[PDB]
């Protein structure tokens, strides 16, 4: 004995944050920010309102010291850039100190990819620069570094620090490529001469004991977001005692036809969402695989009929916090289930000389209050 | 009530242990559930996998076999492209692909008598072959521009281990078995078009079909199994072909014997039997 | 004879397409757009 | 039955031999009829009767499940001899009855 | 609870003599073997009283 063939699954990051539209928001601490841009002139703006602003301008290739207007952080201004590159693309970062400032040039980065990469980090601006395929970092100083935000006019991705070195190729090339795609017969012999058996009712009290498992999977980023929330297959054990005979029990819960809810809060990253999270309905069963050592499980290898009268329970929603970085605290919390025996099952399994037999209450469920 | 009590249903019954080997050569096809998420129609909700029913017929060792067969999968791995947060843009929420922590299985059932002989099943072994199950294509219509194709995948089956299983409900006993199938990934990889999701192994539930009608898969089955035999040997003492009471002899044969004994005959002896008076007993207890 | 318990996943609407946000582009016909901002003055803006 | 296989008696199988005839009678309505009742006795022959789904086989006999076998009827073709004392009391005349 | 012999009777015309003579047979039998099948003393399993 004895786990049944349980319920399982595998959620698979999608390799990326994913896609963030161009839109005002301000990263916490330690995230490293990258944009790809689409078109050129004013990608991404860093401004803490107070005394640092900061932008990147993208510039074609072959494009003299000539002046075009540029839209920072709503003011259009006549913004000069320079570039000698042929191939390349050249990213500019742009710099001033006041609302009313003088701005000045820092940078470039002459790369084909069209790649840039910033972040905050310890009182400092962290920014990729240099040459392609040997790119390197480069630290901005200033205050209040916590307080800029970083509004990007296209496409960005935000990366968790621990995976720069996946930044740092993301720098050398770009985003990965789009692909651009276009003997016989039959026999039968006797094994054993003729045995001898005969059949037996046992009737034995049981007392099933199992509690759920539940998997937290959150994704990746910023940490506003869980990418997964579901039921696992839930191992107990435990002894009782009946008409005076000690029995120790094993039991694994599981559920089956679990209803999967997806919340969806907003693509911004600081919104709270749920990618996908499993309640259990009417249409939902809930599987408890069980058993002991008494001398009847020892007794259940030919079995003939099984019949279980048990009492129904009611399975209550209990109270988890979910810890956003910042905000309020959502906490999912409600919901009562109530079980009903639909019968049960005998699973065996064979391995060479070695099987595995698994018996399963199988508990419908009704739904009854306090919601959810 | 309480306590335990434990009463014999049956007296003893007399079972052998039998082993049958035959062929079996299941086939199974795929199903898929293609859910499209509410709104432009950019985004498709669920490409997953759906339990597949099949019945077909083959002839083995002279005799038709009708089979049906029942594909499912399990431990499958969820992948998730997010294209961005435009309602234009092409999202897949959730779809779902196998590799090699995820198992196929095939619950299957047909009408020989080795199946009959099934419920007590003490052993099973099934000897089968590795099949290559493909992907196929499937363009995901979008209301403009380039419809982006899923294509590609292929996975090699492999035989591990075959399972039993009885549900009794009332008083009937719903059974099954699965032959549950391990997954190795290997060349072509899929990929969808127009996306940066590409170079990825499994077998996608997109078209598992492959436009292949059934994946089939051929073998031995060994069912060692405990089933009803008296052996001939539990029927009437008098039960057979009424046994023939054989020819005696031709009267003429007889009337040369009883001629022939005729000078055997003591006369003194012959004369002192001839004046005992023979009545019915005394003539008919000598026989 | 014969089948058995199976994977079974059922899959419900959120009720919503899903809080969007405000960005550029042409919703297709036969569509409708429902705003609900959270504070005055311009909102939605439909120029052809 | 509504659950599983269905188990099927086949086979079985007797001979009919004929053993003595003897008269009658058949209760009609509201007349009573004179007849011949034929005894046969019954002898086992080869195919024998086996239950389906059961640990039932090499059985002898022929069951009352479907003794027809489909047949309309079972039939026998022979002779009778009878012999009638009609009253009589000329040469010349002789009762049909 | 029972599965067991029926008298019957039959009705047909046939020639004799080229007399076509309507018959009138009853069949009936005696000294019959009760066998019996048993499955179990459950309600569920096939029993032949």
């Amino acid at each position: 004995w004895g786990p049944g063939e349980t319920n399982d699954s595998t959620t698979v990051e999608p390799v990326l944050d994913g896609p963030y539209q161009p839109t005002t928001f301000n990263p916490p601490v330690d995230y490293w920010m990258l944009l790809a841009p689409t078109a050129a002139g004013v990608v991404v703006e860093g401004t803490n309102n107070t005394d640092r602003w900061l932008a990147t301008i993208l510039v074609e290739p072959n494009v003299t010291s000539e002046t075009r207007s540029y839209t920072l952080f709503g003011t259009q201004e006549q913004i000069t850039i320079a570039n000698a590159s042929q191939t390349q693309w050249k990213f500019i970062d742009v710099v001033k100190t006041t609302q009313n400032g003088s701005y000045s040039q820092y940078g470039p980065l002459q790369s084909t990819p069209k790649l840039y990469a910033v972040m905050k980090h310890n009182g400092k601006i962290y920014t990729y620069n240099g040459e392609t395929p040997n790119v390197t970092t480069k630290y901005y100083s200033t205050t209040n570094y916590d307080s800029v935000n970083m509004t990007a006019f296209c496409d960005f991705y935000i990366i968790p620090r621990e995976e720069e070195s996946t930044c740092t190729e993301y720098i050398n090339n770009g985003l990965p490529p789009i692909q651009n795609t276009r003997a016989q017969a039959n026999e039968d012999i006797v094994v054993s001469k003729t045995s001898l058996w005969k059949e037996m009712q046992y009737n034995r009290d049981i007392t099933i004991r199992f509690k759920f498992a539940s998997s937290i999977v959150k994704s990746g980023g910023l940490g506003y977001k869980w990418s997964e929330i579901s039921f696992k297959p839930a191992n107990y054990q435990y002894t009782y005692t009946r008409d005076g005979e000690e029995v120790t029990a094993h039991t694994t819960c599981s559920v089956n036809g679990m209803n999967d809810f997806n919340f969806n809060g907003g693509s911004l990253p600081t919104d709270f969402v749920i990618s996908r999270y499993e309640v259990i309905k009417e249409n939902s069963y809930v599987y408890v695989d069980y058993w002991d050592d008494s001398q009847a499980f020892r007794n259940m290898v030919y079995v003939r009929s099984l019949a279980a009268n048990l009492n129904s329970v009611i399975c209550t929603g209990g109270d988890y916090s979910f810890a956003l970085p910042v905000g309020q605290w959502p906490v999912m919390t409600g919901g009562a289930v109530s079980l009903h025996s639909a019968g049960v099952t005998l699973s065996t399994q064979f391995t060479d000389f070695v099987s595995l037999n698994s018996l399963r209450f199988r508990f419908r469920l009704t739904v009854e209050e306090p919601s959810f | 009530a309480q306590a335990n009590e434990d009463i014999v249903v049956s007296k003893t019954s007399l079972w052998k242990e039998m082993q049958y080997n035959r062929d079996i050569t299941i086939r199974f096809k795929f199903a898929s559930s293609i859910v499209k998420s509410g709104g432009l129609g950019y985004k498709w909700s669920e490409i997953s996998f759906k339990p597949a029913n099949y019945q077909y017929t083959y002839t083995r060792d002279g005799e038709e076999v009708t089979a049906h067969t029942t594909c499912s999968v399990n431990g499958m791995n969820d992948f998730n492209f997010n294209g961005g947060s435009l309602p234009t843009d092409f999202v897949i929420s959730r779809y779902e692909v196998i590799k090699e922590n995820s198992y196929v299985y095939v619950d299957y059932w047909d009408d020989s008598q080795a199946f009959r002989n099934m419920v007590y099943v003490r052993s099973l072994a099934a000897n089968l072959n590795s099949v290559i199950c493909t992907g196929g294509d499937y363009s995901f219509a979008l209301p403009v521009g380039q419809w982006p194709v899923m294509t590609g995948g292929a996975v090699s089956l492999h035989s591990a281990g075959v399972t039993l299983s009885t549900q009794f409900t009332d008083f009937v006993s719903l059974n099954s078995l699965r032959f549950r199938f391990r997954l190795t990934v290997e060349e072509p990889s899929f990929s969808i078009t127009r996306t940066r999701v590409s170079r990825l192994y499994g077998l996608p539930a997109a078209n598992p079909n492959n436009g292949k009608e059934y994946y089939e898969v051929a073998g031995r089955f060994s069912l060692i199994s405990l089933v009803p035999s008296n052996d001939d040997y539990q029927t009437p003492i008098t039960n057979s072909v009424t046994v023939r009471q054989d020819l005696e002899r031709q009267l003429g044969e007889l009337r040369e014997e009883f001629n022939a004994l005729s000078q055997e005959i003591a006369m003194s002896q012959l004369i002192d039997l001839a004046l005992l008076p023979l009545d019915m007993f005394s003539m008919f207890s000598g026989i």
